[PDB]
């Protein structure tokens, strides 16, 4: 019976989705963060 | 450098499909990766070193 | 294809153990436990 | 509060304050995950029975 409970729900294993959902999502803004003009004249470094 | 696309990096043959108005190339990174040359009609991709 | 897009500088790094090796302690463990 | 806090009714700042990206995103979500984890800290200890 151990196997249905695993099986049938979906929110058995959240508890190690979320390390790797944090770890994404910390991933994703530190690559968008770059696009950022931090009140600079232009985000692309030539252009300057 | 292509009418105002400074840069660098490996340029190889596009596949991808441009839309016939479309001519920059973005990315998830929100980078510019591919192009098409003015002069002559095929597509790049810009790929990195 | 996120993965091959972090390339700009950002890597991830295998573990030193694989998922093999893991396995073999598990059942190292299992066939302590039970004999 | 995002911008209430740092130039709260102001019009001018408020446009270029946007500008820098999504620092009071993270912010906000940081402090959420604070008060969830709060509450279940309490869920945790007194809810044996």
């Amino acid at each position: 019976k151990i196997q249905d409970s695993l099986s049938s729900t979906a929110s058995a294993l959240g508890k190690l989705q979320d390390v790797v959902n944090h770890n994404a999502q910390a991933l994703n803004t530190l690559v968008k963060q770059l696009s950022s003009k931090f009140g600079a004249i232009s985000s692309v470094l030539n252009d300057i | 450098n292509f009418n105002g696309l400074k840069g660098t990096g490996v340029l190889t043959e596009s596949n991808k499909k441009f839309l016939p108005f479309q001519q920059f190339g973005r990315d998830i990174a929100d980078t510019t990766d591919a192009v098409r040359d003015p002069q002559t009609l095929e597509i790049l991709d810009i790929t990195p070193c | 294809l996120i993965c091959a897009q972090k390339f700009k500088g950002l890597t991830v790094l295998p573990p030193l153990l694989t998922d093999e090796m893991i396995a073999q302690y598990t059942s190292a463990l299992l066939a302590g436990t039970i004999t | 509060d995002c911008t209430m806090y740092i130039c709260g009714d102001s019009t001018e700042c408020s446009n270029l304050l946007l500008q820098y990206g999504s620092f009071c995103t993270q912010l906000k979500r940081a402090l959420t995950g604070i008060a969830v984890e709060q509450d279940k800290n309490t869920q945790e200890v007194f809810a044996q029975v």
